[PDB]
RNA sequence: AGUUCUAUUGUGUUAGCAUGGUUUCGA
């Protein structure tokens, strides 16, 4: 009967990790200063090797 | 024909003497001296009615007087 | 004297959840002596109470007496009382002896029967919350007042 | 872990000082494995009680910024000890960033019902 | 404060705003709607109309019910417009003159609607 | 039915007086889709690789719950009914083309490279990028299907995590080596047990 | 710091105003205290006593209060309350309208223009009822409306 | 059309009178669909009747007082525990929710209005216009001085008849914890929306200070002994900020939470829009919501896409015309 | 399953605070819950009020 | 009773800061 609770441990732990992923997109998507240096970065790469 | 069905009676609507809350027995001496003061910031005394609820604490020289029991006894004889 | 025994009061926790869906149950017996609310055998609150532990004791769980409890008093409103008052009221009616057309020596003359069948004089209705009432007497003085 | 710091200017900052002061700090973060977040502006803010510091005058206003951080716990003090020495800067405060609330998720419906 | 010592040197976007927004409402506009707002909105969807309350009150009646309720009414109706004023034909008012004939048309209208158009449904 | 599904949210209603914003991105939308694929006419809904609806936000309140987008207009693309990445407005040029070039991979002719800057520029009258397969692309694809269990799709993608790249291990390692295991417990006949154990 | 403006009263009537607030933020106590050092001994015996005496003086102040108010307006509580009491209009006489079946009694032991005054009143109304003067005023009897009138055809 | 002049402009809604106007018959159109015809039909019937009605009928008496001064605090103190979170008004804009329609005795104003109107064919009959005028005056006066007539919980009624003021029995202020009734005001303010009180909240800080810049007790505030130590943090570190003051209270220029600027006037403008319907705050979100697209408007949409009731009310009116009239019984057949 | 309760005593001490004046703590702050305490819901019967807050995660 | 994870922190240590009684200064 142990390996039974064992399948149901996973599951919950898997639920509560899967609420901190949503905590952590928002503040992506919220700064502005992490996606400006980003795309910056990109552009000077293809017009180096060009 | 839409009246209330029974009649006023509440405390709110009716003032009466009562005491809405507790609070530990007090030492007849340690009160007095309490009760002394606010007096001075100008029928029976206010502290003998205290007394009547119970509310100070029997002290040494102090003690609650018992009921009156010579003067309350009231029988009837008849026959069976 | 051996016998006696203190059992818990099940009405304390029981009756927080009853006036927390309907909050509408103080106003009833308000006035009288023995009902606060900063309740008697008679109040409302009491009475929906008693019913769902008497229930729960054949077998049904807290939250099934509930809506047993709930449908019980629902039929007494509208089985009894509303069928009581619409009865009571119906007869009001039929009292028409005043008007001059009641008796020959045809079109009715007065409006007394038609102000009576919306209940606005003696015929009033009976309603469940509170903020009914508190309307209804506005409307009464606004009505009042445009006669004179 | 993240962090947050409020920093309160005076009327004697100009855009160039503002600019120069943020590309400073931006050094630090880099240093012990960081990454800025982002920066905004909060704009001008009305002070109690005037402000008497020495060596600098007395001001009765200033422009209040705020800018978001991640980097070692160890730089807050390297952080916190460089704002003072540099001159604009009266008062300044670091807050730790939390879970709920913050200004960056949580930012409507505040004073409105 | 009458003290020049305050934040002056700022650009004022309020007014910015405003000055905008004259293209779509002119100042000389209203200042108020009469739907208003939620507790406004809220009474025009419980109120009913004078054409909605005649419907509810007769919901429950019958077909049994109303015709034989309408034929009391206009039955009475004629009795006063014939022997009530001893016998005239140029009444002062037009109450019941007018009741009369709105009533009547109600009647006949009834007499053309058989079932659709014919007496059986094939 | 198509996988993805992009829902294009604009509120027109408000400017039906006034055009200010919500008509000046659709102009240069309408222009710039046809061109890069070779509102919109019946035929030319068929041949792209994704299902463009477009729903007003200010015409039901019970989809304008449900989005509970921030701002407005804002793409929202879909895949198998799920929220995806979302297209905060106000960006520069090239993040349009980045949000697309996604959406047809997804579902997964184009516009070659040499001839990007020209329609581009010339859709802004009216008034792809040499990257590879993003790596996050691959793993969200091969997370959901492997629930369905596929036998010759599976392998397909199987096969390009691993090919003269040698340069992302951390991350697509650890699905690489179970991804194998799955395909080898689907043959009819008995597994291998060297195969296994190794 | 505390400031008051005087404006149409007395300059006696103001100053008595900022003199109780120094009370409730114990001013006095404090500008005193500070003056003289105060061992720390003598701060932990009094710090304790002050959360004893204070507390005591809240509840003999309340009772003070009753015993004026009541003063003035006599009465006194007893125990008067108990369950086994129905709380009942006293005469009571408003109750529900005659169902017809008691009027007629009414004018069987009432028929003796004082005490004639009922006579030709109430006995139209039983007529009237019945549909004797009018053809309108005929009215419903009470075991026509309840049985297949409101039980079934409820408008819910 | 003839010389009528109905009492819906000309007795109220001027000056005092149009603080308040409860609507009782919505109002379609004027010729349009069958409902338009049939209100002014029912209209011309009505009128003329009024001139043959008796006397009879009007039931006019003196109006004594209802509630006393020692049972309107009962009612007033009890009617606060249904909703804490606001304040006793009377809400007749929503009295639908908890009176029928059919039953509503407000109807009654209708008619009676109607009448008021109709009965002044002194205007020119027998006296002219003359003195028509100055009997106009007259009842704007009337109703005027008795406005406070219809609010017994109000103070207005009690200085009507002049009654002297309740005295209510003396309550302790020490009490237990058990016991508390904090005011609607504040109480509102402590919850925050679930959300704990900060440093950045300098608009709720502001009513947990006295007039010296003491913080007060936990038994004046009455608040939870969790929130009490936070809410000490949150003023202690704004005064360390030099944004809160030191032995003073705040003024009225720093009441605002420390967030976006331009955030502050798009939501403070939202609430005018639904309260009252302000047009001015309309046509300044809109201009807004293309100036500044990374704001948010999820209050301003949500509204503006919760009108779609108007809409489907024209289908019901459509139907209406063909006796469609299942639409409104089947919703009032719950049971 | 039958299990008996453990024994209550655990390690540490109670709490004391330094003498003079420097008023300091030696083992145990104030917040310190005794081992032969009440259950919780005993000692606070009243609960939550209606304007607490039903998310302590600050 | 004990270990791990999660919420909670006027309990130990801690260099710069803010405010304040006393004290000090007088283009």
């Amino acid at each position: 009967e142990k390996k039974v609770t064992q399948s149901l441990q996973t599951a919950r732990v898997s639920r509560r990790k899967v609420a901190h992923v949503l905590w952590l997109k928002k503040l992506q998507d919220s700064s502005d200063f992490l996606q400006e240096q980003e795309e910056a970065a990109r552009g000077v790469a293809a017009l180096a090797r060009a | 024909m839409n009246g209330c069905s029974k009649r006023k009676s509440h405390r709110l609507l009716k003032p009466v003497f009562e005491l809405q809350q507790s609070f530990p027995k007090i030492q007849h001496w340690q009160g007095a001296e309490i009760l002394h003061r606010l007096k001075q910031k100008e029928s029976l005394e206010a502290l003998k009615l205290l007394e009547m609820f119970k509310v100070f604490n029997e002290t040494a020289r102090f003690k609650y007087p018992p009921p009156p029991v010579h003067s309350l006894v009231r029988g009837c004889a008849f026959p069976f | 004297k051996l016998m006696d025994r203190k059992v818990h009061n099940k009405y304390l926790s029981l009756t927080q959840a009853v006036l927390k869906k309907y909050p509408n149950m103080r106003f009833q017996d308000c006035y009288v002596d023995g009902n606060d609310w900063s309740y008697r055998a008679d109040h409302p609150v009491m009475q929906f109470v008693a019913l769902q532990l008497r229930l729960m004791n054949l077998g049904l769980d807290r939250h099934a007496a509930f809506r047993e409890a709930e449908q019980a008093f629902y039929a007494r409103r509208m089985q009894l009382e509303k069928q009581q008052k619409l009865n009571m009221a119906a007869a009001v009616v039929a009292a028409a002896a005043r008007d001059p057309s009641a008796f020959a020596r045809s079109v009715p003359s007065s409006s007394l029967p038609r102000l009576t069948a919306m209940g606005l004089g003696d015929v009033q209705p009976l309603f469940t919350s509170g903020q009914a009432y508190w309307q209804f007497e506005i409307a009464k003085s606004q009505a009042n007042h445009l006669l004179r | 872990v993240f962090y947050e710091t409020f920093v309160l200017f005076s009327k004697r900052v100009q855009r160039a000082d503002i600019r120069q002061l943020l590309k400073q700090q931006e050094a630090l973060i880099t240093k012990h494995h960081g990454s800025m977040l982002a920066v905004r502006d909060l704009g001008w803010r009305k002070t109690a009680f005037r402000v008497i510091k020495p060596r600098q005058g007395i001001f009765w206003f200033g422009r209040l910024f705020y800018f978001s951080f991640g980097a070692n716990p160890a730089a807050i003090t390297e952080m916190s000890q460089s704002l003072q020495s540099t001159n604009g800067v009266l008062r300044h405060a670091t807050v730790r960033m939390k879970k709920r609330h913050n200004l960056m998720t949580y930012n409507h419906h505040i004073h409105a019902r | 404060k009458s003290i020049k010592k305050k934040i002056t040197g700022t650009d004022n976007v309020f007014r910015h705003i405003m000055e905008e927004s004259f293209a779509v409402l002119p100042e000389d506009g209203p200042e108020f709607e009469e739907d208003g707002g939620v507790s406004a909105k809220q009474q025009k969807s419980q109120i009913l109309s004078e054409r909605q309350r005649a419907v509810l009150t007769y919901a429950g009646f019958t077909e049994a019910e109303k015709l034989r309720l309408l034929d009391e009414k206009i039955d009475m109706l004629n009795k006063k417009l014939d022997e009530d004023y001893e016998l005239r034909g140029a009444p002062q008012n037009l109450v019941y003159l007018q009741l009369r004939d709105h009533l009547q048309a109600a009647k006949i209208s009834y007499r053309e609607k058989l079932y659709v158009r014919e007496t059986q449904k094939r | 039915s198509k996988p993805v599904t992009v829902v294009y949210a604009h509120a027109s209603s408000m400017e039906t007086t006034r055009p200010a914003s919500s008509a000046s991105l659709s102009r240069f939308l309408s222009n710039l889709l046809p061109r890069l694929f070779l509102l919109l006419s019946p035929s030319q809904r068929q041949s792209l690789p994704f299902n463009f609806v477009t729903v007003d936000v200010a015409a039901e309140p019970r989809l304008g719950a449900f989005l509970a987008l921030p701002s407005v207009p804002a793409l929202v693309c879909f895949y198998r009914k799920k929220l995806y990445s979302v297209l905060a407005p106000g960006a520069s040029d090239v993040a349009l083309l980045r949000f697309l070039k996604e959406a047809a991979d997804l579902s997964e002719s184009r516009v070659s490279p040499e001839n990007v800057a020209e329609a581009v520029h010339g859709a802004r009258v009216a008034a792809w990028a040499e990257r590879k397969d993003v790596q996050c692309l691959l793993t969200q694809l091969g997370v959901a299907m492997t629930r369905e269990q596929a036998e010759e799709v599976q392998t397909l993608k199987n096969e390009l995590v691993a090919e003269d790249r040698s340069e992302d291990a951390v991350l697509t390692g650890g699905r690489r080596l179970f991804a194998e295991l799955q395909l080898q417990l689907t043959g009819d006949s008995p597994p291998d047990r060297e195969a296994l154990s190794t | 710091s505390c400031h008051r403006h005087v404006f149409r009263a007395a300059p006696a009537a103001v100053f008595a105003s900022v003199q109780r607030w120094g009370r409730r933020n114990n001013v006095h106590k404090l500008t005193l205290l500070v003056q003289t050092y105060e061992k720390p001994c003598v701060k932990r015996t009094r710090i304790a006593e002050e959360k004893a005496y204070y507390p005591r003086w809240f509840y003999l102040r309340y009772a003070t209060e009753v015993i004026r108010y009541s003063l003035k307006h006599h009465l006194r509580l007893g125990q008067a309350l108990d369950p086994n009491d129905d709380q009942r209009l006293d005469a009571v006489k408003p109750l529900r309208l005659p169902s017809s079946e008691e009027r007629r009694q009414h004018l069987r032991h009432m028929e003796d223009v004082k005490l004639v005054l009922d006579i030709h009143s109430t006995r139209e109304l039983l007529a009237l009822e019945e549909g004797k003067h009018a053809r309108w005023g005929k009215s419903l009897s009470e075991e026509e409306l309840g049985k297949l009138f409101d039980a079934k055809r409820l408008d819910l | 059309k003839e010389d009528r002049s109905p009492s819906f402009e000309q007795q109220f809604l001027n000056d005092k009178l149009l603080g308040q106007n409860t609507l009782q018959f919505t109002k379609v159109s004027e010729k349009g669909t069958a409902d338009a015809l049939f209100a002014e039909c029912l209209e011309s019937i009505r009128h003329r009747r009024f001139k043959l009605d008796p006397d009879v009928d009007n039931r006019s008496s003196e109006a004594v007082e209802k509630l006393t001064q020692e049972e309107r605090a009962i009612a007033e103190k009890i009617f606060q525990r249904v909703d804490p979170e606001r304040k006793i008004a009377p809400r007749l804009e929503s009295r639908g929710c908890y009176i029928d329609p059919l039953w509503d005795p407000f109807k009654r104003v209708e008619e009676l209005q109607q009448q008021v109107a109709q009965d002044l064919t002194e205007y020119a009959k027998l006296v002219g216009a003359a003195e028509a005028r100055r009997q106009r005056l007259l009842v704007r006066a009337s109703l005027r001085r008795q406005y406070r007539m219809h609010d017994p919980l109000s103070e207005g009624h009690r200085r009507f008849f002049g009654a002297q003021r309740a005295d209510p029995f003396p309550t302790p202020h020490r009490v237990h914890e058990r016991f508390w009734d904090p005011s609607p005001d504040v109480r509102v303010a402590l919850k925050n929306n679930n959300v704990p009180i900060s440093w950045r909240d300098l608009h709720i800080l502001h009513h947990f200070v006295g007039e010296n810049g003491l913080i007060l007790p936990r038994r004046t505030t009455h608040a939870s002994r969790y929130q009490q130590r936070c809410i000490f943090k949150a003023i202690c570190m704004a005064r360390r900020m030099a944004l809160f003051p030191y032995d003073w209270k705040p003024t009225q220029g720093e009441l605002m939470p420390v967030m976006d600027p331009l955030q502050y006037l798009v939501d403070e403008l939202t609430s005018r829009y639904k309260a009252t319907g302000d047009l001015r705050a309309d046509a300044m979100l809109c201009v807004m919501l293309s100036k500044y697209p990374k704001l948010n408007y999820f209050r301003y949409l949500q509204y503006k896409a919760q009108t779609q009731k108007s809409e489907v009310e024209a289908m019901q009116q459509q139907e209406e015309e063909d006796r469609g009239d299942f639409s409104r019984l089947l919703r009032k057949y719950k049971r | 399953p039958v299990v008996f309760p453990h024994t209550r005593a655990r390690a540490g001490g109670k709490p004391i605070m330094m003498r003079g004046k420097s008023g300091k703590w030696h083992w145990l702050g104030p917040y310190w819950k005794p081992p032969w305490a009440p259950s919780n819901k005993a000692r606070w019967p009243t609960g939550p009020e209606e304007w607490a807050w039903s998310d302590p995660t600050r």
